């Protein structure tokens, strides 16, 4: 079948993060099901599976007793509650499931798995975003063509989307990756080109959307007078 | 409080074959090892069986012991009953840290 | 040397084995519930022998005590050594008439 | 769990005093160290109090049939022993799992964890709890104030190698005892030399 | 931890490529199965092969699993444009009392042709010198690959604080863009003549210079 986590989800060094799997359709209640966690850096490891028929708790001597897993038969969907948050949590966690079979060996193999849920922990929290737009210069515009756009500064947590003129303008717009801060913090930036003919009778304005912390600002960009 | 139970008195005439039991009344009788010992009158008792199945050098083959374990009873056969084996059998055991006779 | 047990055994007249305690070369000792805090056995390297000390002798403890050499610790005493003979008495030794 | 490319002594591991049951078929107990096999298996599991009874060699039941399958040539020895004041808790232990149900016979020294729904009839139940099927894997029933035959029990079995290779485990001579202020021979690591 | 794989492997695109994964007796000298997965880098990982014995549907038969005693072997017939991925060595380890992944090995060699790159530096607006920060960028865009180094200069010494490196996307034109950016205060940026950012190339180094006054 197919089963589907949750999205992104930021939390606190400290506080408690609550995680669902959802399964459609059936053969939920008939395997053991784990979850497996993969992290940028170093290898996989594997905290603990439940089976879910009869409630028994299984996890890894490499784990201590601080992560709690319960499942409900009721609707198909287990939940994973996670306190205590360290700086090395930082990964992505994976549904799983067991499949038993007879032979020699009788090895756990996991055919199934689910999407992902990016959890990542740090400093830095959601604060109010900064957007300072950026004007050309006299000396740095010498041909047909100028670079321009606006800079996005304090803003957390991840994705921010950036758009022009409500999606207006496609043609040589570009959104720049973030990158970590000594204090954790992201920042990046949009550079569209466009002809210095435009830039008197037609105005840019950049579009901030932020999902999380549910703000929409939009300032305005004006050309340099001195330069 | 385990105690091996055992025939007080059994008698057999020559020739034939005779079963003789030790019943365990808590533990089962297959957890420890079983010894079986025969001691002539006025003389130090000898090891006629040991493992349960296995006969110590000197003894004849007909000293054959069985473990009857769903019944806890430790069993030993003996065939061809002659005049020399007319001598007290006891068997042993260990229970926990305690050694525990017939 | 070798790694073995000492044990003492005793047998009443007309009655069964009773074991009374087993004892290592080092200070390992167990003995009988039965017959708890009144065994105390010692052994000395020096003189290759060991020793077993009862207290509080009654006249229900006549049997005949053998010393048996115990190979296995939950296994056969493969060697017996001669059964003394112990008789408790209350009276003084007084010669015959 | 396997031992290769090391060596070991088994009076240690009896002379603990402390171990309720011991079964070792095949081979001497007193016997073995200096005998010397390839490698050693070790297979350990916990067990309740009325089931060591079905572990040995020619038996049947629900455990010694549907969990490990004991052949007739088992010459491994079975070590167990009670330590309940730490496998088990107030308000019901149910951490251990056992099996219950098995479509046939296993082979021997071979692990199923088939956690497939076993079906007695006819009629499919597409991994439901519903009607003709039921699941194979039971909870256990482990409880710290149980008497002495339904206490869990820590079974380890300890199986032998018989091949065409070398001993990865050997039984070499012991410590003897230090004799001294005798005339006795010796040969430490250079000489045999025979003096007080 | 008790699993341990080769950091990369090379290969060539139409002969067999092969993989060695070692560990303990403990885990897969004892007689259990390996379970190989691929870890593609944006998608969950699926199940390639289990058991070494058996085939699961919808995966080709080119991939061959055996087990030789205690090391396990995976051997491919030549190199697709989907190998771009992590392999990991999964077994049941009895001292860890659970399933433990091994270390990972990459699979990809080259494919990243040279070109020219050109920058551009932008200097902060009226705007952002009321904030008490001041956010020097200095833009990277139209180079291949994107294995740019950035290094800031104010004419007189580097500055080693504050400095990074964003990693470059995938333009529309299967180019690379990047961005750096330097966080200063507006006290000192009006003191210091002049700002620029230094990057290299292949060789090719390319200097900007912008004045506050």
């Amino acid at each position: 079948v197919q089963l589907v986590e949750s999205g992104a989800e930021v939390k606190k060094p400290g506080s408690s993060v609550k995680v669902s799997c959802k399964a459609s359709g059936g053969t939920f209640s008939s395997y053991a099901i784990s979850w497996v966690r993969q992290a940028p850096g170093q290898g996989l490891e594997w905290m603990g599976g439940i089976i879910p028929i009869l409630g028994i708790a299984n996890y890894a001597q490499k784990f201590q007793g601080r992560v709690t897993i319960t499942a409900d038969k009721s609707t198909s969907t287990a939940y994973m509650e996670l306190s205590s948050l360290r700086s090395e949590d930082t990964a992505v966690y994976y549904c799983a499931r067991e499949n038993g079979y007879s032979g020699y060996g009788a090895a756990a193999n996991f055919d199934l798995w689910g999407r992902g849920t990016l959890v990542t922990v740090s400093s830095a929290s959601t604060k109010g975003p900064s957007v300072f737009p950026l004007a050309p210069s006299s000396k740095s515009t010498s041909g047909g063509t100028a670079a321009l756009g606006c800079l996005v500064k304090d803003y957390f947590p991840e994705p921010v989307t950036v758009s022009w003129n409500s999606g207006a303008l496609t043609s040589g717009v570009h959104t720049f990756p973030a990158v970590l801060q000594s204090s954790g913090l992201y920042s990046l930036s949009s550079v569209v080109t466009v002809p210095s003919s435009s830039l008197g009778t037609q105005t840019y304005i950049c579009n901030v959307n932020h999902k999380p912390s549910n703000t929409k600002v939009d300032k305005k960009v004006e050309p340099k007078s001195c330069d | 409080n385990f105690m091996l139970t055992q025939p007080h008195s059994v008698s057999e005439s020559p020739g034939k074959t005779v079963t003789i039991s030790c019943t365990g009344s808590s533990g089962s009788i297959a957890s420890n090892y079983v010894q079986w010992y025969q001691q002539r009158p006025g003389s130090a008792p000898t090891t006629v069986i040991y493992e349960d199945n296995q006969r110590p050098s000197g003894v004849p083959d007909r000293f054959s012991g069985s473990i009857d374990s769903s019944s806890n009873s430790a069993s030993l056969t003996i065939s061809g009953l002659k005049t020399e084996d007319e001598a007290d059998y006891y068997c042993q055991s260990y229970d926990s840290s305690n050694v525990v006779f017939g | 040397s070798g790694g073995y047990f000492w044990s003492w055994i005793r047998q009443p007249p007309g009655k069964g084995l009773e074991w009374i305690g087993c004892i290592y070369y080092s200070g390992s000792t167990n003995y009988n519930p039965s017959l708890k805090s009144r065994v105390t056995i010692s052994v000395d390297t020096s003189k290759d022998q060991f020793s077993l000390k009862l207290s509080s002798v009654t006249a229900a403890d006549t049997a005949v005590y053998y010393c048996a050499r115990q190979l296995w610790l939950r296994g056969r005493f493969d060697y017996w050594g001669q059964g003394t003979l112990v008789t408790v008495s209350s009276a003084s030794t007084k010669g015959p008439s | 769990k396997r031992i290769s490319n090391c060596v070991a002594d088994y009076s240690v591991l009896y002379n603990s005093a402390s171990f309720s049951t011991f079964k070792c078929y095949g081979v001497s107990p007193t016997k073995l160290n200096d005998l010397c096999f390839t490698n050693v298996y070790a297979d350990s599991f916990v067990i309740r109090g009325d089931e060591v009874r079905q572990i040995a060699p020619g038996q049947t039941g629900k455990i010694a049939d549907y969990n490990y399958k004991l052949p007739d040539d088992f010459t491994g020895c079975v070590i167990a022993w009670n330590s309940n004041n730490l496998d088990s808790k107030v308000g019901g232990n149910y951490n251990y799992l056992y099996r219950l149900f098995r479509k046939s016979n296993l082979k021997p020294f071979e692990r199923d964890i088939s956690t497939e729904i076993y079906q007695a009839g006819s009629t499919p139940c597409n991994g439901v709890e519903g009607f003709n099927c039921y699941f194979p894997l039971q909870s256990y029933g482990f409880q710290p104030t149980n008497g002495v035959g339904y206490q869990p029990y820590r079974v380890v079995v300890l199986s032998f190698e018989l091949l065409h290779a070398p001993a990865t485990v050997c039984g070499p001579k012991k410590s003897t005892n230090l004799v001294k202020n005798k005339c006795v021979n010796f040969n430490f690591n250079g000489l045999t030399g025979t003096g007080v | 931890s008790v699993l341990t794989q080769p950091p990369s492997v090379s290969g060539a695109p139409g002969q067999r490529v092969t993989i060695s994964c070692t560990g303990s007796s403990s885990n897969i000298g004892a007689g259990y199965d390996v379970h190989w997965y691929q870890q593609l880098p944006g998608t969950a990982p699926k199940l390639l092969i289990y058991g070494n014995s058996n085939r699961p549907s919808g995966v080709p038969d080119r991939f061959s699993g055996s087990k030789s005693g205690t090391s396990a072997s995976l051997a491919i017939t030549g190199l697709q444009a989907e190998d771009e991925a992590d392999y990991y060595c999964q077994s049941y380890d009895s001292s860890l009392s659970g399933s433990v992944f091994g270390g990972g090995t990459k699979l990809t060699v080259l494919g990243q042709p040279k070109a020219a790159p050109s920058v551009t530096l932008f200097p902060p607006s009226s705007e952002e010198l009321q904030a008490n920060k001041a956010t020097l960028v200095c833009l990277i865009s139209d180079f291949y690959p994107g294995a740019v180094t950035v290094a800031w200069k104010a004419d007189s010494s580097p500055v080693k604080a504050g400095v990074e490196t964003t990693t470059p996307s995938k333009q529309s034109n299967n180019k690379y863009a990047a961005s750096s950016y330097l966080s200063l205060t507006p006290e000192q940026w009006k003191s210091h003549r002049s700002y620029s950012c230094q990057v290299t190339h292949e060789g090719s180094t390319v200097e900007k210079t912008v004045a506050p006054t």
